[PDB]
């Protein structure tokens, strides 16, 4: 349903040939010491994290041209498109440039979450493909602007600008 | 299935011995037809596929009456 | 359908040719001259978590050749001095080729990978070589009608 | 051919399916068809801005779907009128020769259609006449003359002796690489004539009407849509006011085109450039309702459209999928019988390869539709049937003596489910307390 909203501009999508398996999970920690006693303010929340696997094939079954990995790969031979390289030049430049991703899954729905680390190899086994692993964690974030929109700001002390 | 028919010397007439002449040799086949037109007949559904009675019981292949 | 003849004329094992080095090789014995078998897969499949298919081509095509022999021919002889020698010295690598009978062929470079066990008992015994093999992809070659029948597949 | 360097860079510009086919009143050029990418074309082809042509054209470009290629039927011109029952400067355009610009002006109904005319006469005269009689005629001598609207609320209406039922017959030869069918003429007999043409050769036909009797109470049966309900003809009609001066057709084609017919994209709520909303009561709107004529309509902090029910009353949606289904199965089967033909192996009914069909027909058309969403899969809980697609062959046991002397093949059958989209949504609730 939100799959199709996706157009080729603006809300890249991303489809890997086959996720094996995907995690998430969250933290929380507190005082260890007795409360004076009600003081139930003594916890405090982590952010979540999320891991999957994948992996990258140069003989996909399914070529859908929606997906931004198959933006110009050719139909009838998929080998020649290079199709790992493809995918490898757009993870880099997502992760480098530091964008707030978002995560739609099996349950639920994750927003604002940034990629911390990746790992790629190519073992002998599996030949003709790549295996891949990404790490995620939550983002807490917090001009031309509407005038009635706008607050009193500071800028400090300037000089000769 | 194809068929050879031979005639025996009994029935070839004496004139045709003389002049050394075998006749009456029948053979039979059957030809193998190519495909040249097709129709199909598709549909489409809307809303549910169309039921089906719950008579489980085997088809009838013919009216007991017969008079 | 009725019965049908697959052939013409009929497989012939003297009609297979084995060539190691440059040289016919004679000597075979039991019921067994020669088996080609490959050691991994063509495409390993993974399953995903929502149902996909993941095929990975495989790019490694070693093999292994048995050679079943007896024990009372030269070729005994030639493949240990030869295993001597590139103990010796180091090159390993000879040519090996296979011409089937109405059959799929081999030609490809091979070594020598184990040498069998000798056994002497009151009958006379059987040695198995195993030569191992580059590429183990087998050619239709010989058999005629192939090119055409490739391009009649269909597939998407 | 020789090239004088190792490397040669040219940046320029320019360069059921999508191209429309509309057509039009002309005499630009000799053939029944042309194409064309962009608007510059036509007007170096000598229409003037503001043409029936020119406009459904920059309507059907400046969609989100627009078609990646137009093209325009032509069919002879006699006369054109340009109609002043309405007025305030009322600017035209006429072209003449190809080249001649000659934007007449006026400013302030009879005076302005007199003094339109007398501006005329007043130009290259020796090449094209007026005359007033409220509205104005025009006429060329042999030579190329378009005029089109500039401003003011004067309408183009163009008169032709050709009969559209004729011309159809006629652009169909020289090509067929079109899909939509949109007319000028918007006379009943006109559309009417349009509408049957379409089935026979499998087009969607499109037209917007400003019949005030669209709207009109649902016991009267007046209006163009009547005719068609009753005909059961499938033909995407809808109201509006710009039906005409503006030719709105191209705003709708511009939403559809670029969109493959096996997603099942409904119609219902997007958005048509160069529509204005219908501004009919509620009660008017229930009326049109009825009568199958869809209406643009400006929604809750926007503008939308309503319904795509064509008037037989299927929604349009379904239409080009049952169409998208019939050419690519006819398509496919055929492809595979010419392969084992032209190998020598021609099929053959011996009841061991007419099985084969399960895998052609299920690989090109049924599995794409399924993998896009098109056609559904599953199971059903309270009818408890599923929605599997099911294919059904004859054998040679049944195939009267009479085909295989024809050698033919009957009676094959398929089946499929279509998955349908949200239109409306009604919540009810209660706040019950506790006690």
């Amino acid at each position: 349903n939100e799959f199709e909203r996706k157009n080729r501009t603006d809300d890249l999508a991303i489809l890997f040939d086959s996720v094996t398996t995907h995690t998430y999970t969250k933290d929380y920690n507190k005082s260890s010491y007795a409360v004076e006693s009600k003081a139930s303010d003594h916890v405090t929340t982590q952010d979540g994290k999320f891991t999957f696997s994948g992996t990258v094939t140069d003989s996909p079954y399914l070529i859908d041209p929606r997906n931004m990995i198959d933006r110009d790969t050719d139909k009838e031979n998929p080998m020649l498109a290079r199709r790992p390289a493809k995918a490898i030049e757009i993870l880099e430049l997502i992760a480098d440039s530091h964008q707030l991703v978002t995560l739609v899954t099996e349950d639920n729905i994750l927003s604002n979450y940034v990629i911390t680390s990746f790992q790629v190899d190519r073992s002998s086994e599996a030949g003709s493909s790549i295996n891949v692993q990404v790490t995620l964690e939550e983002f807490r974030f917090k001009r031309t602007s509407d005038p009635k929109k706008a607050k009193n700001a500071n800028t400090g002390t300037k000089q000769t600008a | 299935d194809p068929t050879i028919i031979i005639p025996k010397r009994a029935n070839i007439p004496t004139n045709d011995l003389a002049a050394r002449i075998l006749r009456d040799v029948k053979v039979e086949l059957v030809y193998n037809n190519s495909l040249h037109y097709v129709k199909i007949r598709a549909s489409v559904v809307l809303d549910r596929p169309a039921g089906q009675s719950t008579n489980a019981q085997t088809p009838m292949s013919s009216s007991a009456v017969g008079v | 359908n009725q019965s049908k003849i697959l052939t013409l004329q009929a497989y012939d094992p003297a009609k297979v040719l084995v060539f190691i080095g440059g040289q016919r090789v004679s000597g075979f014995a039991a019921d067994t001259k020669i088996v080609i078998t490959r050691n991994n897969d063509n495409i390993s499949v993974h399953a995903g978590v929502d149902g996909e298919i993941s095929n990975a081509l495989s790019r490694d095509n070693t093999g292994v050749m048995t050679l079943s022999l007896q024990n009372t021919a030269k070729w005994n002889g030639y493949l240990a001095q030869w295993q001597r020698q590139a103990n010796v010295t180091g090159l390993i690598y000879l040519p090996v080729q296979v011409e089937g009978s109405q059959g799929l062929s081999l030609n490809t470079i091979g070594w020598i990978q184990k040498q069998p066990d000798l056994s002497y008992g009151t009958e006379v015994g059987q040695m198995d070589w195993e030569i191992g093999v580059l590429d183990a992809w087998l050619s239709p070659d010989q058999i005629q009608g192939i090119a055409a029948g490739i391009t009649g597949l269909l597939g998407l | 051919e020789y090239q004088d360097k190792v490397v040669d860079v040219e940046v320029s510009l320019g360069t059921g399916f999508e191209t429309p086919m509309f057509l039009a009143m002309h005499g630009n050029f000799p053939e029944r068809i042309r194409f064309y990418v962009s608007t510059a074309g036509m007007v170096a082809d000598g229409f003037a801005v503001g043409s029936p042509a020119y406009q459904f054209a920059t309507n059907a470009f400046a969609g989100n779907f627009a078609p990646q290629r137009v093209a325009i039927g032509r069919m002879s011109i006699d006369s054109s009128k340009v109609d002043f029952t309405g007025t305030t400067e009322q600017v035209v355009v006429n072209i003449t020769l190809n080249k001649v610009v000659k934007a007449v002006k006026i400013n302030v109904p009879a005076q302005i259609a007199t003094a339109l005319a007398d501006a005329v006469t007043a130009d290259l005269t020796g090449k094209a006449t007026a005359v007033a009689t409220t509205y104005v005629t025009v006429t060329a001598s042999p030579n190329v003359v378009s005029v089109g609207k500039g401003a003011g609320v004067y309408k183009i209406v163009n008169e032709s002796s050709e009969t559209v039922a004729t011309v159809l017959p006629s652009v169909i030869a020289e090509n067929h690489n079109w899909y939509f069918l949109a007319t000028e003429a918007r006379s009943d007999a006109d559309i009417v004539a349009a509408a049957e043409f379409a089935k026979a050769n499998y087009k969607l036909h499109i037209y917007n009407s400003t019949d005030v009797d669209a709207y009109a109470p649902e016991n009267s049966a007046a209006s163009v849509f009547d005719t068609l309900k009753s005909l059961s003809y499938d033909s995407l009609g809808t109201s509006d006011a710009g039906a005409d001066v503006d030719f709105t057709e191209g705003s709708v084609i511009g939403a559809m085109a670029a969109n493959d017919p096996s997603y099942g994209d409904s119609l219902h709520l997007k958005t048509m450039p160069g529509m204005v909303p219908f501004a009919g009561s509620d009660t008017q709107r229930s009326n049109a309702w009825s009568r199958n004529a869809n209406i643009y309509r400006g929604l809750y902090g926007g503008g939308s459209y309503i319904e795509g029910k064509t008037s037989s009353g299927q929604y349009v949606d379904v239409i080009r999928f049952s169409h998208w289904v019939k050419f690519r199965m006819e398509e496919s089967v055929f492809a595979y019988m010419k392969r084992r033909s032209d190998m020598g192996l021609s099929m053959k009914m011996s009841d061991e390869d007419l099985p084969v069909l399960k895998s052609v027909l299920m690989n090109n058309p049924i599995n794409i539709g399924i993998r896009n969403g098109g056609i559904l899969t599953g199971y059903d809980t309270e009818n408890k049937v599923s929605y599997d697609p099911t294919i059904i062959i004859p054998k040679r046991a049944n195939i009267p003596t009479n085909d295989l002397a024809a050698r033919i093949l009957r009676d094959v059958k398929v089946e499929l489910v279509y998955n349908n989209s949200l239109h409306y949504v009604k919540i009810r609730a209660s706040v019950v307390l506790d006690r």
